[PDB]
């Protein structure tokens, strides 16, 4: 069971947390609730070379770049720098995040993500992006909301770390579910909720 | 750049993973979007749980039948539970392509957890093809024990 | 009368040893301190508690720089510590300036904030920049500030002069409430609500229902939001309400070509323009509007010291560029920026 410490970095409100949430739940959180300090979230993926786990360190975007946030970087093995395609300021800050990073990690795989490509009024067009050329980074347009390219970052990183340009995600063992017997005092009050659900409409996004 | 180059951190042998779905069956398979329901939020809401192929499977060595769904691209499981006798598909308010049910133990996270799901299909005609198939699988299972 | 441990990168967990305490020696022997600066360090809860006791004694304190003091602190500590600190500040009668920027707050720490901002009548300059408030807490902060106006009036307190609140994703969601806040403080001089995800309907409301009532406004920066034609027309209608405007920052606002033309047209109708700095980068502004702006600046903006047009939709080589430079040259005062990134 292989493990990789990945540092998730970027300005506030860019989608770092919403991104991680989708990968470990499938949901799309629409409420912005700032992250304090750092929150470590484990994500595993099954590949043709076995299961690998990324311990993602979702960091806070309000903390100034500096030696005070070295603990997050120390012993990292990869990283993701995020910015919002609808905010030029957010983009102008990338160079600062990518620097604070290499200051302690040096040479490690890093992918730059332009999030929110689903929004119409785009400011930072894919053409403009060049930073990845000067800094040897991989770039990706993504949308935690539509899922556009949402799995590329983890896939690219895995290939660089593992060393297989053709590594790919696969199945996932589908173990057998638990028994499920009971019924006595357990029954009844169930249908109470089942209604509270067959009534609440579903977010028509399709 | 065109393609950054790095030295591998680890060396992992080629490997063959089992789906744990070989002693399978596969009565039904169809694209769809699944929904998880609220939680301890107190703000009853439908959170997306995954988009992909739902599948019904009966065991050959036994009679057990279950629902199994995996997300696109990532292939993570987003629903995996047995179909019990006391399980249906009550419709969801409006709509005509959505069913909602209960499960005392979903194992999508390889951790036993009660769940109140809901799955949508492209056409209301597909919702029926799934509903009909689900109904009979539930029937066969009801007969099963005794 | 000045205590500071700026940029010392201290990891302050408790402040109990003889050392540690020495660090704050000056803060202890001098009750005459007028300014306290804690930026560049990480304050834990216990240390916050020790500092609160010692900060409430500073009765002549005028400025408190508490920006960037919680890096590495989790939701387990920040709310507590913040409560202790702001509790001590309420006890300082001369504290007119407070900076709380660059601290991960969000809803999870809105309690202390809401409490403080609604009862500290001495306040005149507020810096709540880059705090991750969000539209929910942002609306609550806005309401807290409305309270402040009422409590200020009941104590003949000085007006609020500055509100620096950007990079908080206030979004469209909290603009009904913010508009109301600006209605409560019509003697504001500086307001900057930069990069908040506010969209057209948002900007439209904020302008016509909010800032438009602040007749004394001097500095206004709404950089990096989204105006488009809707917000642009709102800006055009509002300009005549700020007779003493000196700085107008609209960089990265996607004013749109038609919108920019409308704004330039607005400036054209104003009289006695004392504008000194005009920022219009990346707005899709086209050559035609730039032409008229040049002549409006020549005939009506005699105090203009800075202009910014980089990133727009016109050639760095066009004639107007030289004509503009000519105006500033002839005056011996003026300044255009480097047009090294024109769009299209
Ligand atoms: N439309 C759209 N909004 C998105 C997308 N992904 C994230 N968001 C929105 O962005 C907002 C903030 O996202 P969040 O993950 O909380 O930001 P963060 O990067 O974690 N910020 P912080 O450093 O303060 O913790 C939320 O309102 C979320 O719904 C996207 O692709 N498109
Ligand atoms: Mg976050």
């Amino acid at each position: 069971q292989v493990q990789f410490k990945l540092v998730l970095v970027g300005d506030g409100g860019t989608g770092k947390t919403t991104f991680v949430k989708r990968h470990l739940t499938g949901e799309f959180e629409k409420k912005y609730v700032a992250t304090l300090g750092v929150e470590v979230h484990p994500l595993v993926f099954h590949t043709n070379r076995g299961p690998i786990k990324f311990n993602v360190w979702d960091t806070a975007g309000q903390e100034k770049f500096g030696g005070l946030r070295d603990g997050y970087y120390i012993q990292a093995q990869c990283a993701i720098i995020m910015f919002d395609v609808t905010s030029r300021v957010t983009y102008k800050n990338v160079p600062n995040w990518h620097r604070d990073l290499v200051r302690v990690c040096e040479n490690i795989p890093i992918v730059l993500c332009g999030n929110k490509v689903d929004i119409k009024d785009r400011k930072v067009k894919a053409k403009s992006i060049v930073f990845h050329r000067k800094k040897n980074l991989q770039y990706y347009d993504i949308s935690a909301k539509s899922n556009y390219n949402f799995e590329k970052p983890f896939l690219w990183l895995a290939r660089k770390l593992i060393g297989d340009p053709n590594l790919e995600f696969v199945a996932m063992p589908a173990l057998a579910p638990p028994e499920v017997v009971m019924d006595p005092a357990l029954a009844a009050q169930y249908e109470h909720d089942l209604e509270v659900a067959q009534t609440t409409a579903l977010p028509d996004e399709d | 750049n065109h393609d950054p180059q790095f030295e591998p951190i680890v060396s992992l042998p080629e490997q063959e993973i089992k789906t744990l779905e070989e002693d399978e069956e596969e009565l039904f398979k169809m694209r769809a979007k699944l929904f998880r329901f609220a939680s301890e939020n107190d703000l009853p809401e439908w959170k997306e749980r995954g988009t992909g192929d739902v599948k019904l499977l009966k065991h050959k060595e036994k009679g057990a039948i279950r629902l199994l769904m995996r997300r696109d691209k990532t292939l993570k499981i987003c629903a995996n539970h047995y179909i019990t006798p006391m399980m249906e598909l009550k419709p969801n308010a409006g709509s005509d392509r959505a069913w909602v049910w209960n499960t005392h133990a979903d194992f999508a996270d390889e951790c036993p957890k009660p769940e109140l799901l809901a799955i949508r299909f492209l056409n209301a005609e597909n919702a029926q093809k799934f509903k009909t198939k689900f109904e009979e699988c539930r029937k066969e299972i009801e007969e099963r024990e005794k | 009368a000045r205590f500071s441990i700026e940029g010392k990168s201290l990891k302050l967990d408790a402040i109990t040893t003889e050392d540690e305490k020495s660090v704050f020696a000056v803060l202890l022997e001098d009750d005459s301190v007028k300014e306290i600066v804690l930026s560049g360090n990480t304050i834990g809860t216990e240390a916050a508690r020790w500092l609160s006791e010692n900060i409430a004694s500073k009765k002549d304190l005028e400025i408190a720089e508490f920006s960037d003091i919680f890096t590495g602190r989790v939701k387990d500590e920040i709310p507590e510590a913040l409560r202790l600190l702001l509790q001590a500040l309420l006890k300082c009668p001369k504290l007119h300036t407070v900076r709380l920027s660059d601290n991960a707050f969000g809803p999870t720490a809105q309690e202390p904030l809401i409490d403080f901002l609604s009862k500290h009548t001495p306040l005149e300059h507020l810096y709540l920049h880059n705090n991750g408030l969000g539209p929910q807490a942002g609306a609550k902060i806005a309401r807290a500030l409305q309270e402040l106006a009422v409590n200020k009036k009941a104590k003949n307190a000085p007006p609020l002069r500055s509100i620096i609140c950007g990079r908080n994703r206030l979004e469209n969601g909290s603009m009904k409430e913010w508009a109301k806040t600006f209605q409560s403080h019509r003697l504001l001089h500086t307001v900057k609500m930069v990069q908040n995800g506010i969209r057209p309907e948002g900007i439209e409301h904020l302008l016509l229902e909010g800032l438009a009532y602040c007749q004394e406004l001097k500095v206004l920066d709404l950089q990096d939001n989204t105006f488009t034609h809707l917000g642009s027309s709102a800006l055009a209608i509002a300009l005549k309400s700020w007779p003493n405007l000196r700085e107008l920052g609209l960089n990265d606002c996607l004013l749109s070509a038609r919108g920019a033309a409308a704004v330039v047209d607005a400036f054209s109708k104003l009289e006695n323009i004392g504008l000194q700095t005009l920022r219009l980068q990346y707005n899709e502004i086209e050559l035609d509007a730039v032409r008229t702006l040049k002549t409006v600046i020549d005939e009506k903006m005699p105090d203009l010291l800075f202009l910014e047009l980089n990133g727009n939709r016109f050639s760095e080589e066009d004639d107007v560029v030289d004509e503009i430079r000519e105006v500033f040259s002839t005056r011996g005062r003026g300044e255009l920026d480097e047009l090294d990134d024109m769009e299209e």
